[PDB]
């Protein structure tokens, strides 16, 4: 969005109700210390900034909310500055890839033909599998540059290798979804024979390497906003409402 | 003596027009001693050489003469010919390795002990037997320093428009509420007055009140803006450091090289563990560290690496380098002495006693802390 | 009007918002000179809001030379038994 | 240490000692790998 | 939003409600001694 | 509390090194010599730093 919630005031609520209230008690302690409309809301909005040319003992106590208002604006301006300064898909259970069609864009995804992923989506996506086909890279370059040229919409492929172009890729203009977010979780391992006297040795080395350290250190070295143009129109749908409503009189 | 021209060690510059060195004297006023040094002066090789009588002075030469001094030598200092440390190379009927430069002159017997910044290495000292070091100096990277860092809008420059805008609807709003209730650009004026704070000036009211209430808005959110963009302010991180992210993939975009085959090249052949990178810099090294520093003023190379005691002086005497990380490969310098000299336990025992005393701080004063 | 009675007073009050004794068409085109002293103004406070984020180093201090002599004592102290007395 | 290593009760002193004039006649030291020296560390706009 | 903004929002109220309070009769007690 | 700091790190006065103490004539000063200087030129020493 743009100058809503999100930006900032994220309630919405209690600064209104604030202003509101605030604005009542200053209009009530004027009139009870010239008019009750005519003067009162008048220098209530006018104290808001200092360029008041048609400004006019009462004011003098009247005068120290001023200092609230400044302190507000200063307030502001610090949340304002302080609050400026810094993946759709989400996984296959969204409609996109279920329903392409319904995306006027028809969607062009992508695997590497006689893998693991095509097998995989096999036996959970049966019919998604002849769109994939559809679309089908020699390799991972391929892929890669379809990807940066635009002819693939997403790539599907191992985690660890699409992780790894990431954070390898240039101009950072590729990413993976998020984290977490993996459509089958599994592991790499190291193949072996049926049966071979060898697992019960491997198994226990690779749970050393790992709860030692080894294998992290192995994969260490390895691997003017949108607020401005709603303010405006804010605005003036404001002034417009204030307009029409006096009119109406 | 042999030694080798580095600014911050070794002055070499050419003698008057007798053939004698100029007299000279420091800012403090004490003289500064100097010695005659009949290396060649041309470095371009093909060129007609010369051994030339200049003059060397700087750092390396007082401990010579404190050495001198101290046990009684006679020094001649025959700067290299080669103008290179050198540790390894081979040239024809490559089956065995020689030494080339200054160690190559001191083990083909010729020359004697080397007061330069030849740092202490482990091929080295497997043939020379060095001294204690007298300045360790650990080598780091030099970059070129950043050069000084939106007048109008930053972006979505639409602003003007909308303002222009409002302006027109509030003035056309107030004339037609003064109406039926002020012809051509009095309610502009406000309205920039209201702007630009000078003094300037129910419907209408409640109309000039709103309208000048959302005035301050757009400034205070320029202010805003201008002050948070403190964040980014470009000037990133040159290098920090050799173990670093950007330098672990090698880009021709951002080229860097050492000068020759001295202890940095041997350090980056002996640490095999991103040869990727370390064979990057081969291709475009410099025959000396002067033509690499001139190199790098001239934004021919984005990054040079070479000992500290080299980089930080010259980034003291010329400010237009800063050097990046802070240490590493912590090596020392020393003293280049042949297996056979007998003056070792003595020339250690000088070294220690110039470290002990103030004639080391009183050196690195005169020699290295400048402006 | 006044050549140094009126347009002095304006250039000097323009400098600040709360310019409450400020007052034909000539100064009307002079007065956006509050701009400019706006923007100054707001560049100047962006500038120090960003650039706003003992001994000498050695044993020539005058300090060390003269411990007693300076109003504040010092005691100094060093580890018997080793090197730092000898040097 | 060095009492210890010069009369021939131990011919190694991996400890951590510096090197002066005294010290370096009685034994010979080898390159240093640690780089110290006198220095000041003081306690506490 | 939070605890910050909301307790001087409390302060200020506090404040502004006695400082009428306050006011109303030093003006009362000035009027008098000006116009005994 | 990092309430103790130090002059700089290049004003040291005697800047000396530690080093290993052999016995005078000992025939390990060159192995000694050689594994140091292996030591430095590899990325031992940094990572004991
Ligand atoms: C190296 O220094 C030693 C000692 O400084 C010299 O040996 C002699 O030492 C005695 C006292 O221990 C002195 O009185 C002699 O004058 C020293 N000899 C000489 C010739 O000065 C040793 O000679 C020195 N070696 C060299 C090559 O200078
Ligand atoms: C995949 O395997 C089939 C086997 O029929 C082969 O025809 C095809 O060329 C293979 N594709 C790749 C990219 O290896
Ligand atoms: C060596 O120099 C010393 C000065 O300390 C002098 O006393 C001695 O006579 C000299 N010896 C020779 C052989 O020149
Ligand atoms: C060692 O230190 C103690 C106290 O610091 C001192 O009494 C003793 O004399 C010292 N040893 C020697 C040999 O001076």
């Amino acid at each position: 969005s743009a100058f809503l919630e999100p930006f900032s005031a994220s309630v919405w609520v209690m600064m209104f109700v604030m202003l509101l209230i605030v604005s009542a008690i200053a209009v009530f302690v004027f009139e009870y210390f010239s008019f009750t409309i005519g003067k009162a809301i008048w220098l209530l909005w006018g104290l808001v900034f200092n360029n008041s040319v048609p400004v006019q003992t009462s004011k003098i106590m009247v005068s120290v909310w001023a200092f609230f208002a400044v302190i507000f604006l200063a307030s502001y301006t610090a949340n304002l500055a302080a609050f400026m300064i810094q993946d759709q898909v989400t996984g296959l259970s969204d409609k996109k890839f279920q329903r392409p069609h319904d995306y006027s864009p028809p969607f062009r995804f992508g695997t590497v033909p006689n893998g693991s992923t095509e097998r995989n989506i096999r036996n959970n996506y049966p019919y998604m599998h002849q769109y994939m086909t559809k679309f089908n890279q020699k390799g991972v370059e391929d892929a890669l540059v379809s990807l940066k040229t635009g002819k693939l919409d997403a790539f599907i492929y191992d985690a660890a290798v699409l992780n790894y172009k990431a954070g390898r890729d240039e101009g950072c203009k590729l990413v993976t979804i998020g984290s977490g977010y993996i459509f089958a979780t599994t592991g790499y391992g190291i193949a072996l024979q049926k049966g071979s006297p060898w697992k019960r040795q491997i198994d226990l080395a690779l749970l050393q390497f790992v709860g030692d350290g080894e294998m992290e250190e192995l994969e260490t070295l390895w691997l003017l906003d949108i607020d401005n143009m709603a303010g405006v129109f804010y605005m003036l749908a404001a002034a417009m409402a204030l307009s029409l409503i006096t009119f109406i009189w | 003596i042999v030694t080798i021209h580095q600014e911050p060690f070794v002055y070499v510059k050419p003698t008057l027009s007798d053939g004698t060195c100029k007299e000279e004297f420091t800012v403090n006023g004490d003289p500064v001693k100097k010695v005659i040094c009949t290396g060649p002066n041309d470095t371009s090789p093909g060129s007609p050489r010369h051994t030339v009588p200049q003059c060397c002075y700087g750092f390396c030469i007082d401990l010579l003469i404190k050495l001198a001094r101290t046990m009684n030598f006679t020094y001649e200092v025959h700067l290299v010919a080669d103008g290179k440390f050198g540790t390894q190379e081979r040239v024809n009927n490559s089956n065995k390795k020689e030494w080339n430069g200054m160690m190559g002159e001191l083990l083909s017997g010729q020359a004697d002990m080397i007061v330069a910044p030849l740092t202490i290495n482990n091929e080295r000292a497997q043939y020379i037997e060095f001294s204690k070091p007298f300045k360790y100096q650990g080598l780091t990277i030099l970059v070129k320093k950043e050069i000084p860092r939106s007048f109008m809008q930053p972006f979505q420059s639409t602003l003007w428009l909308l303002v222009g805008l409002s302006v027109h609807v509030v003035a056309v709003m107030l004339y037609l509420l003064d109406r039926f209730s002020l012809t051509l650009s009095s309610a502009m004026w406000f309205s920039w007055g209201v702007l630009l704070n000078s003094g300037i000036g129910f419907s209408a009211r409640i109309l000039g009140m709103v309208w000048a209430g959302f005035a301050m808005i757009i400034v205070a959110s320029y202010t805003a803006n201008l002050a948070a963009f403190l964040v980014l302010d470009r000037p990133e991180e040159r290098i920090t450091g050799i173990n670093d992210p950007r330098l672990r993939n090698p880009s021709d975009k951002f080229i860097y090289a050492t000068v020759k085959q001295s202890s940095v090249d041997i350090y980056f052949r002996r640490q095999v563990e991103l040869s990727t990178m370390y064979r990057h810099m081969e291709k475009h090294n410099y025959e000396s560290a002067a033509e690499a520093i001139q190199a790098v003023r001239d934004n021919k190379l984005h990054a040079f690496i070479w000992d500290s005691a080299v980089l930080e002086f010259e980034a003291s005497q010329k400010c237009d380098l800063v050097t990046t990380g802070e240490l590493f490969f912590r090596s020392g310098f020393g003293i280049g002495m042949r297996k056979d000299s007998p003056w070792k336990q003595n020339v250690s025992l000088s070294i220690l006693k110039s470290h002990e005393n103030g004639f080391m701080e009183d050196l690195d004063k005169t020699w290295v802390r400048y402006q | 009007s006044f050549t140094i009675g009126k347009a002095i007073w304006l250039l000097w009050g323009l400098v600040f918002n709360n310019s409450v004794p400020v007052q034909t068409t000539s100064k009307i085109m002079v007065s956006v000179w509050a701009f400019f002293a706006v923007i100054f103004l707001a560049s100047y406070t962006a500038n120090l809001a960003a650039f706003m984020i003992d001994q000498v180093t050695g044993l020539s201090d005058k300090k060390f030379q003269r411990p007693h002599d300076y109003s504040p004592p010092f005691r100094f102290g060093t580890v018997p038994n080793g090197s730092t007395e000898r040097n | 240490m060095i009492g210890e290593v010069v009369y021939q009760r131990a011919v190694m002193a991996v400890g951590s000692l510096t090197i002066n004039e005294e010290r370096s006649e009685v034994v010979d030291f080898s390159v240093p790998f640690v780089e110290t020296g006198i220095s000041v560390m003081v306690s506490r706009s | 939003t939070f605890e910050n903004m909301a307790g001087v929002f409390m302060l200020v109220a506090g404040g502004i409600v006695a400082g009428i309070f306050l006011i109303f009769i030093e003006i009362a007690y000035k009027r008098h001694k000006d116009a005994r």
